[PDB]
C-alpha cells in the first residue's frame, strides 16, 4: 500500500560511550569508548582552578601522563610555560611589545586549536580556551591586541564550553560541569519581625532591619537557608541539619512534622 | 601516535625573523648556532650571511 | 564488552533505544507492548510492561531528563501515546490520534527550545505537540507535506532563536523547514538526489564548527552526506559513501559526529569514519 516495509535490524549510539544494536536470528550493549576523542577518566581527574593556573597545568600534565596521552603532556607543559605572571601586559603601548604579538603566543594557540578542531576533540579545546582567559583610538587597538584569544571569535570559544558541559552532564559529573561553565563570558517573601511586611531580601526596607531570624540560633541569617513551606520557620542550613537529624517537630514548638511538608 | 613529525617547523622560522627584524640579530644567531641542523635548511642562504656579518 | 539481554517477546523487534544516562532501555515490538528494562551491571530486570496501542509499535524516543521521565511511542494504530513515571510507576498520560494513516516517526526537539515532539505520519503531514503547561498540549499541523507521506524527521542543533527541522518522505525529496516570526512554518528549501525512497534522515550534532552535516538513506541503497559550510549561502553539496545491495534502514551519528553507523536490509551493521583525504572508510 503506502506504509513501508517493517524494520528488522538497527543500531544507535546511546549514552556517551555505548552502542545499542539488534539483528534478526536479542539486544546487546557494547562499550564503544576506544573509538572517541573524548575520555571519561580525564574528565574525572581534570582540575580547573581560577587562582593558581601554574598548578592546574602541572596537575593536568600528570593526569595526562597517567592515561597515556603523549601528545597532551607536551601541550600542557607549553601552556605552563606560556602563562606565567611574568608575561603580564602593560597598560602603555609604547613601553613594550606585548607577549600576544610574539609568534609563540596567539599564532601557536591558533596552530593547536585548528589541529584539534580537525581531530574533533571538544575536551581539549574547551579546557584550553578556559586556561587562556585572564589619540584614544590607539589605546583601544592596544587593548584588543594584548589578548591571546581573538576578541572577534568569542562565540566559538563559548560553544566549545557549552558542548563540553552537556557531555559532562551526560557522564554524571555535575560539579565539574559548573566549574567549566563558570568561564563563559555571557551571563546565563520573608516576613519582617519589626513591621510585619513582605520583604524580598535579607534586609527590610521600611524599618531597614533584618527580616530573617534563625529558629535555633537567633542570629540574623544573611546567607543560605531552608524552611518549611507551611510552618514558615527556618534558619541556618547546618542548624536545621543537626536539629532534624534526630527529631521530627518544628523547633519553635509549632507542631508540624516539617520533614513531611518541606520534602515533597 | 604523536604530534606530526614537524608540527612547529613553521614557527621557529617566524620567531627568528621576528627577532631579526627589530634589529636583535644576537638572539637569532645564537639560536641558529645552538639548534644546529633542525632549522638549518629552512632559511635562505643569503639571510644567514647577512645576520652573521 | 557485551551486556546480552533476552527480550522475552512474542514477535519481531522494530526499535530499541537507551536513556540519556546509560541506565534504562526501551524496546518496541510486534506484540503491541513496550517493555522497559533496567540495564545496570548486566541486569535484565523489568520495571514496566506497558500495554495498549492496538497495532504493532514501531518507534520510541526518550525525553531530556531535565523534564522528568517521559517516553513517546508511536504505532500503526495511528496513535501517539506518552508515558510518565509518577511515584515510581509508569502510566499512560496522554494520547493523540490526529492522523488518518499510520504515524511512522517521532523525534524530540532540542531542550533549549522547550518540550516539542515532532511526529510525521504516512498521511503527508507533520504534527507538532507543544507542552503548554498544567497538563496541556497544543497541536499545530502542517497539511500537504509530502506527495505520498513523510517517513522520518530530525531536528537541527540550536544556534544563536531560529527553530528548524528536516523531514523526508515518499516523494524522494528531502525538505527543510523554518518557523516564521508569526508562527508560520514556512518551507525554505528542498533537495533532490535520491532515486527510490528515503527512509531515515539524521542531522549531525554541533560542537561549534561552522559546518552542518546531514546523512540520508535510500531504498535502493545510498548514503549521501550533505555537507554545507557556506555560512549563510544555504547551499548543499551531495556526496556518496557506497551503493549497497538492499534497503538502507537507519543511520546514526556519534556524540562528536565522527563515526556513522548504518544498518539496512542486509541484516548487518556497518561503521564508518571520514579519512584525511575526504573519503569514507569502514572499520
Ligand atoms: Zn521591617
Ligand atoms: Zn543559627
Ligand atoms: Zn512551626
Ligand atoms: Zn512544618
Amino acid at each position: 500500500a503506502n506504509i513501508p516495509f517493517p524494520r528488522t535490524s538497527g543500531a544507535r549510539f546511546c549514552g556517551a560511550g555505548y552502542l545499542v544494536y539488534f539483528t534478526r536470528p536479542k539486544v546487546i550493549i557494547q562499550d564503544i569508548a576506544c573509538l572517541l576523542p573524548v575520555h571519561k577518566s580525564l574528565g574525572e581527574l581534570y582540575i580547573l582552578n581560577v587562582n593558581d593556573i601554574q598548578e592546574t597545568c602541572q596537575k593536568n600534565a600528570a593526569s595526562a601522563l597517567l592515561v597515556g596521552r603523549k601528545d597532551l603532556v607536551q601541550v600542557w607543559s607549553l601552556a605552563t610555560v606560556a602563562t606565567d605572571l611574568c608575561l603580564g601586559p602593560k597598560s602603555d603601548p609604547d613601553l613594550e611589545t606585548p607577549w600576544a604579538r610574539h609568534p609563540f603566543g596567539r599564532q601557536l594557540l591558533e596552530s593547536l586549536l585548528a589541529h584539534y578542531c580537525r581531530l574533533r576533540d571538544v575536551q581539549t579545546l574547551a579546557m584550553l580556551c578556559s586556561v587562556f582567559e585572564a589619540r584614544e583610538r590607539e589605546r583601544d587597538q592596544h587593548d584588543k591586541n594584548k589578548r591571546l584569544l581573538d576578541p572577534a571569535n568569542t562565540q566559538q570559544f563559548d560553544d566549545f564550553k557549552k558542548c563540553y558541559g552537556e557531555i559532562l552532564y551526560r557522564w554524571g559529573l555535575r560539579e565539574k560541569r559548573a566549574e567549566v561553565l563558570k568561564f563563559v563570558s555571557c551571563p546565563p517573601g520573608v516576613y519582617c519581625s519589626h513591621c510585619r511586611s513582605e520583604v524580598r531580601g535579607t534586609q527590610c526596607a521600611i524599618c531597614k532591619g533584618f527580616t530573617f531570624q534563625c529558629a535555633i540560633c537567633h542570629v540574623a541569617v544573611r546567607g543560605s537557608s531552608n524552611f518549611c513551606l507551611t510552618c514558615g520557620h527556618g534558619g541556618h542550613t547546618s542548624h536545621m541539619m543537626e536539629w532534624f537529624r534526630t527529631q521530627e517537630v518544628c523547633p519553635t514548638g509549632c507542631g508540624c512534622h516539617c520533614l513531611l511538608e518541606s520534602t515533597f | 601516535s604523536r604530534l606530526p613529525p614537524d608540527f612547529f617547523g613553521v614557527l621557529v622560522r617566524d620567531m627568528l625573523h621576528f627577532y631579526a627584524e627589530q634589529g636583535d640579530v644576537q638572539m637569532a644567531v645564537s639560536v641558529l648556532i645552538v639548534l644546529g641542523e633542525r632549522v638549518r635548511k629552512d632559511i635562505d642562504e643569503q639571510t644567514q650571511e647577512h645576520w652573521y656579518t | 564488552v557485551i551486556n546480552t539481554v533476552d527480550t522475552s517477546h512474542e514477535d519481531m523487534i522494530h526499535d530499541a533505544q537507551m536513556d540519556y544516562y546509560g541506565t534504562r532501555l526501551a524496546t518496541c515490538s510486534s506484540d503491541r507492548s513496550v517493555k522497559i528494562f533496567d540495564v545496570r551491571n548486566g541486569g535484565q530486570i523489568l520495571i514496566a510492561d506497558l500495554r495498549g496501542h492496538e497495532g504493532p509499535v514501531w518507534q520510541v524516543a526518550w525525553a531530556h531528563p531535565m523534564y522528568g521521565n517521559i517516553l513517546a511511542s508511536c504505532s500503526y494504530d495511528r496513535k501517539v501515546i506518552i508515558w510518565r513515571e509518577e511515584n515510581g510507576t509508569w502510566e499512560k498520560s496522554h494520547e493523540h490520534a490526529g492522523h488518518d494513516s499510520s504515524v511512522n516517526s517521532v523525534c524530540w526537539a532540542p531542550h533549549d527550545y522547550g518540550l516539542i515532539l515532532a511526529c510525521g505520519s504516512s498521511d503527508g503531514a507533520i504534527s507538532l505537540l507543544t507542552y503548554t503547561g498544567e497538563g496541556q498540549w497544543e497541536v499545530k499541523k502542517i497539511n500537504n507535506a509530502h506527495t505520498i507521506g513523510c517517513n522520518a524527521v530530525s531536528w537541527a542543533p540550536a544556534v544563536v532563536y531560529i527553530k528548524r527541522f528536516a523531514s523526508g518522505g515518499c516523494d524522494n525529496l528531502i525538505k527543510l523547514w523554518k518557523e516564521e516570526e508569526d508562527g508560520q512554518w514556512k518551507e525554505e528549501q528542498k533537495l533532490e538526489a535520491h532515486s527510490d525512497w528515503v527512509r531515515d534522515v539524521a542531522w549531525a550534532p554541533s560542537i561549534g564548527l561552522p559546518t552542518s552535516t546531514i546523512a540520508s538513506c535510500s531504498q535502493d541503497g545510498r548514503v549521501f552526506i550533505w555537507t554545507c559550510d557556506d555560512a549563510s549561502s544555504n547551499t548543499w553539496s551531495p556526496k556518496l559513501l557506497h551503493k549497497f545491495n538492499d534497503v538502507v534502514w537507519h543511520v546514526s551519528w556519534s556524540i562528536t559526529a565522527n563515526i556513522l553507523a548504518v544498518s539496512g536490509g542486509d541484516n548487518k551493521v556497518t561503521l564508518w569514519k571520514e579519512s584525511v583525504d575526504g573519503q569514507w572508510v569502514c572499520i
